[PDB]
């Protein structure tokens, strides 16, 4: 039951000894956006409960998103002193709210969760990846020989119509979509005849993205291999943590690409420049 | 369309009336060759289209590109008066002793349309080869005849049909022996060394030939082209040189 | 030929917005807005039929008045047209018991009889008169068949159907499968038939000659208006239909003739 | 498809439909008459249209505009459903027996002269009284066909119900239609066709009464003789140029 | 306007009174300046707006898309007040621009998309005039009737059913007598002081347009104000199946040659 594993989720993160609130005081500062990026460390899950721990590295996906959604809910009761911002996302919001007296959890999200990997998990050569670690959590070690330009990536769409005042949404969890065309609300429907409805920049999401290669240390190749590449995906506060020619070890999760057989990429969590 | 009608029967007026010392009409002696074969453009002096009306001249050169046509109706309709000549033979208008020379810089979006004339060193050219200016097209459901379909620098067919029962969607088959066909041949020129501003490299352009003005200017001659500018095309456009009469000074 | 001038899309515009005026604005004797109470009376009882009568279209629009008794089928679609706009304008929700306004035409200045029609009369608007002697059940009949294609089961778009011949499908897009064609029966439309028979009336018939018969067709609206053994006038199209068999028995090639009935009184 | 959404809607229609109240009791009504009927041996049920609308009103609104499809779903669902409800049968009857479904409702008639050409395809109620019938002939269902030289055979094709055929096929898949009936291979129900006239009150002055041609099939035959008031519930189809002869395809009558 | 706390009557006021009030009326002698030197702009610092206003400097860095207009409208009528008899061929243009680069070529966060941002560098090759259409001329094919439709977001909208015969698919762009305007494409690269240490010099495309096209030259360092805009890219030509990253380019609104 999933319900079960949120709310266990739920009951670590309000509770942690160090008794020391390290969850707390950074979900505090998430909901005074002090902090984007909060990192959830294993080693405190196998302190708890070692079965988490192997069920969320045995499937580094869903157990992602649940984490996301009970830090999502413990955020409320940490508001203590207001905000102190100008979002162009919340003017935005606050207008369009405005009218309306006149939501995806996604959308109303600016804090990125990731994982760090326990101490026992060991450090795996790129030609060590098999496809047998599909949906794992993997710790890869190389060298970076090629870092790509920050640029934005669309991740849920939000779109206005004409004929009605409704906002579209559109989440977009693929690298490749196709925007709408017809305007689906209901107040159109009611006309029979779908409005023209426009994408608006202003109120979409972007969220930093950058694209590296990360090659294999010589040393480690056999003499008569060639060395081996991997293409690793950085997205939110990783950006910008790495540059070409710099040792590095990446602990992320391995996963295919669909664009019966396929390529592969890592998702990267945690970013280190070893030596 | 009242511009358009006005300026063809101005024009057509002006063919038929402009006298000059002699008090003869020149351009009913130049009909007189425009009855033989090979010959299928007129020429007229600017400068006499202004002696003769200036307003008239004014209004040509505002949309020279979009009353052109009517222009070469009505010289179409002088020679024939003039001679017996077949009525599918067309005729064109080159305008000569413009004296509103131009910049290949100044060239804007703004000029479009508008009679100019520009000079340059000509790079290369391109062999002369067949171009459709109106095409025969037949709808596949019911055999209506839709001829005199303009194309607009485009393979551009419609979707009706000429009788009131059809519509049809993209079949519409092409007779060659109802079209009309066109010289057509694509020069190169470049800006010349005295137009050459300091630190800036020439800004080549593309110049379109037609009628009896093709295979005129050879490469490497310097020559001032009299025409209009047009754009030949998210929808990707860009500029070209579409010049009616060529001459070498 | 009125029919190719009528066919003019610059005319056909015109003779709409013509007719759309007379209908409009058309005073009485009074000043009274006759077809608006005509529309309401129409609409009130749930029909689909309304009566114009020759004259006064005549002394408003005398260009139509004479364009109408030489091209009687598009002129009337034209102002089937117009009839609809007009009612859908004073009814916005009279598309629900209705589809399709027809218009009647009374009082036509013309009246012939059943022994003087020549060839003269073909495709023309004419008015007789009689005494009906047969009246076939009501049938229904193809109005708009709905033609499929096996080959990609997508169906053709309507294909309108005559009383003169049989239609033929179109073609389809890009799969030529002209034979595998086929109807579906809950996407086509179909119409009421009736073929009524009149003949000369008795008192008329010249005592020398024998009474003359003539089939007329009625449609939509017209079916179930006649009886045998009524008197009436009938207003229709003179139409002509090709019979081999008549061909065969005489020995030479000769057609049938049949009206395609328009407006039916009883006197 | 929607076809497997529909026929799960009539499924679940004919298994959870109750009637009653909580101060007496709760009753299911068409699944007890499925199994009654079932075990008595009479192949049939009477399923009323309100009962439908109240449970679902757009499978009821889908009833009444294309009954075709949507009775032969029906058909097929009360078909699984009586196959669950006496799922251990004795020896020799594992085999399931196909289920005819027959409609009523308490709507106000309609006349004979009153049939337009728009209702066509349509559920239609039209009362009269019955002046002819014919001798009870037989109708086939499933048909298995066979090739003249290559003896090729293709079996259990379907023939839809009602005065429609089946074109045979031409290609042998051996001379251009080589394919004939096997005449023990087929599968046949009965098969009657009565006259309707309209009612003597219903008849306009001065003209006489007008008629209409009917069908009966299975369990509907030899249940109205000459001579009776019967009201009528059926499909209007259709069997000069491009007119087409209309029947009524009966799927169900009260005897008055 | 929507999601946006512009006024155009505030904010106009307010530029009014910043270029009476610039006691550093500055604004006002430039004003006095252009009415004989008969060029229709206005070259201005953004930290003498957050000197008047903060609050105004806000609002025109977070949507330049509709202040700018409002100071032209404000900037024209003050003009109009002050010289009445002056003829001018067009309307004021008021560039807002800055002292210092904001951020370097690198930073340029999608925060940034929508907004104001100054960088510098080195122009390094300037595209030729691209036509851009602004009114589309549709013409019936019917009845022949003239339709006059201008820009609106940049989707032209195509209305099928004419306005005079009333028949569906008549209308037809004729390209020819369409209204149109100039672009310019300009790439600049990134200065050797913003690059790190062992990092490769970036690239950033600029669209010029109107006036500013053929203001700059290649081996020219100059210091570009401008918008940061960010559009969708399709996959394919045929295929509308958009990639979800987006290339950025900026508009730019002034050129200073330094
Ligand atoms: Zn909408
Ligand atoms: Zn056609
Ligand atoms: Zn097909
Ligand atoms: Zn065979
Ligand atoms: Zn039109």
């Amino acid at each position: 039951d999933y319900q079960a594993e949120k709310e266990k989720c739920k009951t670590f993160l309000q509770e942690f000894y160090k008794k020391n609130f390290k969850y707390g005081v950074q979900l505090a500062n998430i909901a005074h956006r002090e902090q984007v990026a909060l990192c959830i460390d294993l080693d405190d899950l196998a302190e708890e409960d070692p079965e988490l721990v192997d069920a969320i590295c045995e499937n580094t996906r869903r157990y992602t998103n649940l984490f996301a959604d009970a830090v999502q809910e413990l955020l409320p009761q940490y508001k203590e002193r207001e905000v102190v911002h100008k979002d162009a996302l919340d003017v935005y919001i606050e207008h369009r709210l405005m009218m309306e007296q006149r939501y995806p959890p996604e959308l109303m999200r600016r804090f990125e969760l990731y994982f760090k990997a326990p101490s026992s998990s060991k450090a795996r050569v790129v030609r060590d990846v098999k496809a047998d670690s599909i949906g794992k959590l993997v710790t890869v070690r190389g060298i970076v020989t090629r870092v790509t330009e920050v640029k934005p990536m669309m991740v849920v769409a939000t779109y206005t119509c004409d004929q009605c005042g409704a906002e579209t949404y559109q989440p977009i969890q693929s690298p490749t979509f196709m925007p709408l065309i017809m305007c689906p609300s209901r107040e159109c429907q009611t006309n029979r005849s779908g409005g023209r409805l426009y994408l608006q920049t202003r109120g979409s999401k972007f969220i930093k993205f950058q694209e590296l290669k990360i090659q294999e240390h010589s040393d480690q190749v056999p003499v008569g291999n060639i060395p081996r590449c991997m293409s690793v995906y950085v997205r939110g506060e990783n950006t910008r943590l790495a540059q070409p020619g710099d040792h590095v070890g990446i602990t992320g999760v391995f996963l295919p690409m669909l664009r019966l057989l396929s390529e592969t990429y890592l998702e990267s969590h945690r970013l280190v420049k070893m030596n | 369309d009242e511009l358009s009608d006005k300026c063809q029967k101005l024009f057509l007026e002006f063919l038929e009336e402009c006298k000059g010392k002699d008090g003869s009409n020149l351009y009913v002696s130049a009909a007189e060759e425009l009855i033989r074969p090979e010959r299928n453009t007129l020429a007229v002096n600017f400068t006499d289209i202004e002696y003769y009306n200036q307003q008239l001249a004014t209004t040509i050169q505002e949309e020279y590109y979009r009353v052109y046509p009517h222009l070469c109706r009505a010289v179409r309709s002088f020679a024939r008066q003039m001679g017996n000549i077949p009525a599918n033979k067309e005729f064109y208008i080159a305008f000569s002793d413009f004296p509103a020379r131009q910049k290949i810089r100044e060239l804007s979006s703004a000029k479009i349309g508008t009679l100019l004339r520009i000079s340059g060193q000509v790079v290369r050219t391109h062999p002369v080869h067949p171009e459709l200016v109106s095409g025969t097209f037949l709808c596949m459901d019911c055999q209506s005849i839709v001829k005199d379909v303009e194309q607009q620098f485009r393979y551009t067919q419609p979707t009706i049909c000429k009788n009131p029962v059809c519509a049809n969607r993209r079949r519409f088959t092409l007779d060659t022996n109802k079209s009309r066909f066109v010289d057509f041949q694509k020069v190169r020129i470049q800006e010349t060394q005295a137009e050459l501003p300091r630190g800036a490299i020439p800004r080549s352009v593309e110049i379109i030939l037609r009628a009896e003005a093709v295979e005129s200017a050879m490469a490497g001659d310097r020559c001032d082209f009299t025409g209009t500018l047009i754009v030949v095309p998210d929808l990707s456009y860009r500029l070209a040189f579409l010049a009616c009469y060529v001459g070498a000074t | 030929t009125v029919r190719e001038w009528v066919s003019m899309a610059a005319t056909r515009l015109e003779i709409y917005h013509r007719f759309k005026n007379f209908l409009r604005t058309h005073v009485d004797e009074h000043g009274h807005n006759v077809f608006k109470e005509k529309i309401s009376d129409m609409c009130k009882e749930n029909k689909e039929s309304l009566p114009v009568n020759y004259e006064d279209l005549a002394a408003r629009e005398h260009v139509l008045a004479y364009f109408l008794p030489e091209a009687p089928a598009e002129m009337l679609k034209i102002f089937d047209e117009a009839a609809k706009e007009v009612v859908l304008v004073m009814y916005p929700k009279y598309d629900r018991i209705a589809r399709e306004i027809h218009v009647r035409i009374s009082h036509l200045p013309l009246v012939e009889e059943l022994r003087s029609l020549r060839q003269l009369h073909l495709n023309q608007l004419i008015r007789t008169s009689g005494v009906v002697t047969c009246c076939t059940g009501v049938l229904p009949q193809l109005s708009m068949v709905k033609y499929n294609c096996n080959k990609c089961n997508f169906i053709l778009g309507p294909f309108f159907q005559s009383q003169n011949q049989e239609v033929r499908p179109g073609s389809c897009p890009e799969c030529q499968s002209f034979g595998p064609f086929e109807i579906n029966m809950e996407e086509t439309v179909y119409q009421n038939y009736q073929r009524i028979t009149i003949q000369e009336s008795p008192g008329k018939v010249a005592a020398g000659r024998l009474p003359r018969s003539k089939d007329a067709i009625l449609l939509a609206d017209l079916v179930d208006s006649c009886k045998p053994g009524d008197e009436i006038e009938l207003t229709g199209i003179y139409h002509n239909n090709y019979d081999g068999s008549l061909n065969t028995a005489n020995g030479f090639p000769v057609f049938a003739t049949v009206i395609l009935a328009n407006h039916i009184t009883k006197k | 498809a929607k076809k497997s959404q529909l026929k799960k809607r009539f499924r679940e229609f004919l298994r959870q439909y109750r009637i009653g109240t909580d101060r007496t009791g709760f009753t299911f009504k068409y699944r007890d008459e499925l199994k009654r009927h079932y075990n008595l041996g009479e192949y049939w049920i009477e399923v009323e249209m309100e009962d439908l609308a109240s449970f679902d009103e757009d499978l009821a609104d889908y009833l009444y505009k294309q009954p075709t499809e949507h009775l032969q779903l029906l058909e097929e669902a009360a078909q699984e459903v009586a196959d669950e409800v006496t799922r251990p049968r004795p020896a020799g009857e594992e085999t399931i027996q196909e289920i005819q479904v027959m409609l009523r409702s308490d709507a106000n008639p309609a006349n004979i002269r009153s049939l337009k050409s728009e209702q066509m395809s349509h559920l239609v109620k039209i009362p009269g009284i019955i002046i002819a019938a014919t001798a009870v002939r037989a109708k086939a269902t499933k048909i298995s066909i066979q090739c003249r030289s290559c003896r090729n055979t293709i079996g259990n094709i379907a023939v839809r119900p009602g005065l429609e055929g089946y074109a045979m096929p031409r290609k042998c898949n051996c001379p251009l239609d080589p394919y004939f009936i096997i005449p023990d291979k087929c599968k046949c129900v009965d098969f009657q066709t009565l006259k309707l006239q309209e009612s003597p009150d219903a008849v306009p002055h001065g003209e006489l009464p007008r008629h209409m041609q009917l069908y009966c099939d299975r369990y509907l035959c030899d249940k109205v003789v000459p001579g009776n008031r019967v009201t009528i519930m059926g499909i209007y189809s259709i069997r000069g140029v491009g007119i087409r002869s209309s029947y009524i395809r009966v799927v169900g009558i009260q005897v008055d | 306007i929507w999601g946006t706390d512009v006024n155009v009557a505030t904010c106009k006021e307010k530029f009014q009174r910043f270029v009476q009030r610039f006691i550093d009326p500055i604004y006002m002698q430039r004003l006095e300046e252009i009415n004989v030197v008969g060029d229709p702009f206005l070259n201005i610092d953004c930290d003498h707006l957050r000197n008047f206003d903060q609050d105004l400097y806000r609002q025109l860095v977070c949507y330049p898309q509709e202040v700018i207009p409002t100071f032209d409208m404000a900037a024209n009528e003050i003009f109009f007040e002050r010289y009445p008899d002056s003829i001018l061929e067009h309307q004021i243009q008021v560039r807002p621009y800055n002292a210092l680069k904001t951020r370097n070529m690198r930073s340029l966060n999608p925060e940034d998309i929508d907004q104001l941002i100054t960088i510098s560098g080195m122009v390094i090759r300037t595209s030729q005039i691209i036509p851009e259409m602004q009114e589309a001329f549709f013409k019936c094919q019917v009845c022949a009737f003239t339709t006059r439709v201008e820009i609106d977001r940049g989707r032209i909208a195509e209305p099928s059913v004419c306005k005079h015969c009333n028949t569906t698919h008549s209308m037809a762009l004729i390209h020819n007598r369409s209204m149109f305007s100039d672009k310019q494409m300009i790439k600049l690269q990134e200065s050797p002081e913003d690059m790190p240490a062992g990092q490769t010099p970036h690239t950033t495309i600029l669209y010029g347009h109107n006036d500013l096209v053929d203001k700059v030259q290649p081996g020219d360092r100059v210091n570009v104000t401008g918008i940061y805009r960010a559009v969708p890219i399709r996959v394919n030509p045929r295929v509308r199946n958009v990639k979800s990253v987006y290339k950025t380019h900026i508009d730019v609104i002034h050129y200073r040659k330094t």
